[PDB]
RNA sequence: UUGAGCCUUGAUGUGUAGGAUAGGUGGGAGGCUUUGAAGUGUGGACGCCAGUCUGCAUGGAGCCGACCUUGAAAUACCACCCUUUAAUGUUUGAUGUUCUAACGUUGACCCGUAAUCCGGGUUGCGGACAGUGUCUGGUGGGUAGUUUGACUGGGGCGGUC
RNA sequence: GUUUAUUAAAAACACAGCACUGUGCAAACACGAAAGUGGACGUAUACGGUGUGACGCCUGCCCGGUGCCGGAAGGUUAAU
């Protein structure tokens, strides 16, 4: 389902307003994309579905302490 | 990003430089094919201390494969015992093994390819030179004399 | 711009107009004037005159490259056919060969039929 | 430089043949390109003019001593019309207007100085200074700017002068001044 | 159709093309196809190219 | 590389009385060119082929002024430039050129595996496009929610408020 | 041949035939937030949509409006 498994980012709803201000449940859907990291500690490639955010909370925390972190709730990558 | 490069790297890099690299290109090319890594600061003085050491300290160590020719010319004569046929022109001949072997065995210590004795090198008695070769740029001259006993 | 000395006087002479093109040797044009659009439209323009006329303005154009000698191709009937390179010699022209180069059928394609004026 | 090379002024004979045209901006809605009554500027310049006023026969022996040379007359106004070369400058205000002997057939001259007590009185200087440039086609400043006889000295002219800005229109932005002439051109910003 | 005339002289020499081409062929192929008719007109080409 | 800004370097003007193809005002009674010219002779060239400029050159030494006319007088010289055009840049894209490594593969192959799924790997073909997320202009009876007045010798029409 | 099972069987629907128009295949199109699947284990002599309706003899003029197709230099014009 389009979850990102960094950020837990997934489909959220709300109302597309128009001019006269009629609301109609909508959805905001995250920027999710699949992504080959290579994992250098694990001599492979990870793929992940990550929102684009996700993508920059990985450059910042660096994929293995990610990955550390799916590893810790049982997230099977 | 602003990541912190490890090998040379083309139109940007250096070696050990904190460029600033879109990040397609970090993720996808560089850190991957580790050429790079993350400025994560933790990082930055990893590389501080990468600043002080190799660089400052190990200069003034070929300030040392330097000042082993201070003591090149400190003494500048060093005898073989080499004789003479019908004429003053050595029985002997001396060349690098000889030149740094008769060089060593004293208070003067090379190692034995570190002695240019361009051929003459050598074929007659008396007094000749040589280049002496400690550094790539830093060598120095002395003074042999081939002995006839 | 450039400059190559040697070069080609083309003309296509029909009855309505001639119009005239210098090129070099590689048929890689150079200059260019019509005798319609040197004046005269109509009658006008069917004239060895205009075609006259159109060969001068074509050669200040052309001696925009210092051009010497040029060979001369002529196409076409109607006037202008040959008037259009005496008005050439005199510009100042050396002339080396002369040909025409009228196109002409081993009868194939059925031209166009009436013309009961 | 920060605020005019004077020194830019480095073979001709003298160099007050340097000018005053300061730029301006577009008639966006509505807005003109005007210069007040001989705009003089603090800065004396040493100029001695030919003043041609309007004045009568009462003001020739004190009239003609307020930095100028001499006074138009009563009978010199259609006595003296009968030449095209035969014949600032300007006219007393209050209820005096001239278009039945200065009008006719395309000069600029209007401005002088309105006086019905003295004919060069304790303190009214400003005249022989400097003078006028208005609308010209696409612009305005055309004038003239110190010499050969200062350096940053006729920058006083410079703080005084592109300081002459007066309400813009309305989609300009009227900054840019410059001087030279004589022998090349050049300057700075505003 | 070729003259490379060479050498001392400015007039075109080249009444080559009252020889041939020109308003030979070209006159000719010009206009009304023709078909039987050109059968006609050499029909007096020779009623005249008798005498 | 090429469309728009903006900043310097150089262009140029056939209203009428005339020495003659006067752009508007402004400095302005002399600068200039041997820092090697007028004009003959061509080069690139703008174009209403009416004539202008110049890097170059044969060249070899003075032209000018209110001079009287013209609503406005100097190719005497210079400008801040408008008529409109042209040559480096600056940077912005954008159009374009390749690369491969993101990403697509509903080509081929290997293994998990006796499997037309899927995953991993190899290879080929594409390739920063395509595609998707957020934002946005357009279209949108395909769907949806509704509106579509009252008087009236019934109602409607007409008329009226 | 079909059809209003239960007041209409017909001149209505379908039909072979004809035309227009879309579609280069991961087709257009359609059921699906999607995966996936029909189209098709097909590939322009194929597949979809629309209208006309064996066959004979034929199918004239109009592009102003509305719809569509192409076009782009200018004008107008969104987020930014
Ligand atoms: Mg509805
Ligand atoms: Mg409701
Ligand atoms: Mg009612
Ligand atoms: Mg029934
Ligand atoms: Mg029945
Ligand atoms: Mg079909
Ligand atoms: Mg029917
Ligand atoms: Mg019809």
């Amino acid at each position: 389902s389009r979850v990102c498994q960094v950020t837990g980012k997934r489909p959220v709803t709300g109302n597309n307003r128009s001019h006269a201000l009629n609301a109609t449940k909508r959805r905001f859907l995250p920027n999710l994309h699949s992504h080959r990291f290579w994992v250098e500690s694990e001599k492979r490639f990870v793929t992940l579905r990550v929102s684009a955010k996700g993508m920059r909370v990985i450059d910042k925390k660096g994929i293995d302490t990610v990955l550390a972190e799916l590893r810790a709730r049982g997230e099977k990558y | 990003m602003q990541v912190i490069l490890l090998d040379k790297v083309a139109n940007l890099g250096s070696l050990g430089d904190q460029v600033n690299v879109k990040a397609g290109y970090a993720r996808n090319f560089l850190v991957p094919q580790g050429k790079a890594v993350p400025a994560t600061k933790k990082n930055i003085e990893f590389f501080e201390a990468r600043r002080a050491e190799l660089e400052a300290k190990l200069a003034e160590v070929l300030a040392a494969a330097n000042a082993r020719a201070e003591k090149i010319n400190a003494l500048e004569t060093v005898t073989i015992a080499s004789k003479a046929g019908d004429e003053g022109k050595l029985f002997g001949s001396i060349g690098t093994r000889d030149i740094a072997d008769a060089v060593t065995a004293a208070g003067v210590e090379v190692a034995k390819s570190e002695v240019r004795l361009p051929n003459g090198v050598l074929r007659t008695t008396g007094e000749h030179e040589v280049s002496f070769q400690v550094h790539s740029e830093v060598f120095a001259k002395v003074i042999v004399n081939v002995v006839a006993e | 711009r450039k400059q190559v000395s040697d070069g080609v006087a083309h003309i296509h002479a029909s009855f309505n107009n001639t119009i005239v093109t210098i090129t070099d040797r590689q048929g890689n044009a150079l200059g260019w004037a019509t005798a319609g659009g040197s004046g005269f439209r109509g009658s006008r323009k069917s004239t060895p005159f205009a075609a006259q006329v159109a060969a001068e303005r074509c050669a200040d154009a052309v001696k925009e490259y210092g051009i010497k000698n040029l060979e001369v191709m002529v196409k076409g009937p109607g006037p202008g056919r040959e008037s259009t390179i005496r008005a050439l010699n005199a510009a100042g022209f050396r002339i080396t060969n002369i040909t025409d180069v009228t196109p002409i059928p081993h009868n194939g394609c059925r031209p166009p039929k009436k013309r009961r004026v | 430089k920060v605020y005019t090379i004077d020194e830019a002024a480095r073979t001709a004979k003298f160099d007050e043949t340097v000018e005053v045209h300061a730029k301006l901006g577009i008639d966006p809605r509505r807005s003109d390109q005007n210069v007040r009554g001989t705009v003089s500027l603090p800065h004396g310049l040493g100029k001695q003019v030919r003043v041609l006023a309007i004045a009568k026969g009462e003001k020739i022996k004190e009239a003609e001593e307020a930095g100028a040379d001499y006074v138009g007359g009563e009978e010199i106004i259609q006595k003296i019309l009968d030449g095209w070369m035969d014949f600032v400058m300007g006219a007393v205000g209050s209820k005096l207007g001239r278009i039945l002997g200065p009008r006719g057939l395309n000069p600029k001259a209007g401005t002088v100085g309105f006086n019905i007590g003295e004919i060069i009185r304790e303190i009214k200087a400003g005249r022989i200074e400097f003078r006028n440039d208005k609308t010209g086609a696409i612009h305005a400043p055309v004038g003239k700017a110190s010499f050969p006889p200062e350096k940053l000295a006729d920058n006083i002219r410079a703080f005084i002068r592109a300081l002459e800005a007066h309400k813009p229109e309305g989609a300009k932005g009227t900054f840019l001044r410059s001087v030279y002439v004589t022998t090349t051109m050049g300057p700075s910003v505003r | 159709i070729k003259v490379r005339e060479n050498e001392p002289f400015d007039v075109a020499l080249r009444r080559f093309k009252r020889s041939c081409e020109k308003a030979g062929v070209l006159a000719e192929v010009r206009r009304r196809e023709f078909y039987e008719k050109p059968t006609t007109e050499r029909k007096r080409a020779k009623a005249s190219a008798v005498k």
